[PDB]
This record gives C-alpha cells, structure tokens and sequence, in this order.
C-alpha cells in the first residue's frame, strides 16, 4: 500500500502535466 | 497547424496511457479490499 | 494532403473508443467501491 | 472542404481533452473511496 | 460518502455528454 | 463480483488493444 500510494500520486502528477500541456497545444491549434 | 494536431493526438494518447496506469492501480486496490472483506 | 487528415480521423476514433472503454472501467470501479463500502 | 475537416478535428480534440479531464476528476474520487475503505479496515 | 455519490454521478453525467458530443463530431469528420 | 472480474478483464484487454492500435497510428501520422 505504500507503493500503491507512490504510484497513485506519481501517475496523478504525470497526467496533470499532460492535461496542462494539452490545454496549451489546444489554444495554439 | 497540422503538425500541431498530430502532437495534440500524442498528448491525448499519453494522457490516456497515464489514466490507464491509474485505473490499473485502483482496480488492484479494490481487489485487495474485496478479498479482505 | 488528405492522406494525413484521414489517418488523424482514424486516430481520433481509437482515442475516443479508448475514452469510452476506460469509462466503463471507471464505472466498474465505482460499483466495486459502492459494494465494499455498503457491506462495511 | 478540408477547412471543415480541419475545424472538426480541432473541435474533436478539445472534446476528447475535456472528457479526459472529467474522467481524471472521476478517478480521483475513486482514489478517495479506496483510501477511505482502507482506513476503515485498518 | 453522500457528497461522494453526488460528485460521482455529477462527473459521470459530465463525461457521458462529452462522449456524446464526441461521437457525433467523429461522425462528421 | 464474478461478473465484475469478467467485465474488468474484458475492458482491460480492449483498452490495451486500442492503446496498441493508437500508438501504431501515431507512429505514422
């Protein structure tokens, strides 16, 4: 469950950077 | 602008892939709790 | 030209269908949470 | 002609992106529930 | 937990509609 | 629950296929 906690927050941060990166490219497009 | 749509496809794809890693984790968690309860 | 718009539209389909498959997977996890939460 | 397809694809990409965002919010609710049930068991 | 059930079906509605808008838009292209 | 495990494996396999097919279409466009 420690590790589960690690991966949750890790992939959460990942997807939220991809979301922000997509909000940028979308306005540019 | 077309090179921008193709990279927007890549952004969405990698986001879906990250979402899927998270789904994997929540399914695992629900399974640990299910067998425990 | 429209060779690449054709490949993009197809890619949109796979992405959309991935979103839809993941949504079923999300609803399934909600169902499990609601069942485990009610039992305890 | 191709300006209608090009416009609908950008429209489509914002749709998919907003769906991903909503699904991410839905998933973070899923995580709260699992942690909440884990805490109850522990 | 009841606010949880509330935000769940709130976003489920929000997603199902975006999935709707997307299929119809896919059909255009 | 047994039907739940089946629906999980069902959509899991279907997602991983879509991801595979989407990354090949991406390794193209």
């Amino acid at each position: 469950w420690e590790e589960w906690d690690k991966k949750i927050e890790e992939y959460t941060k990942k997807i939220e950077e991809l979301i922000k990166k997509s909000e940028e490219q979308q306005k540019k497009n | 602008l077309l090179s921008g749509i193709v990279q927007q496809q890549n952004n969405l794809l990698r986001a879906i892939e990250a979402q899927q890693h998270l789904l994997q984790l929540t399914v695992w968690g629900i399974k640990q709790l299910q067998a425990r309860i």
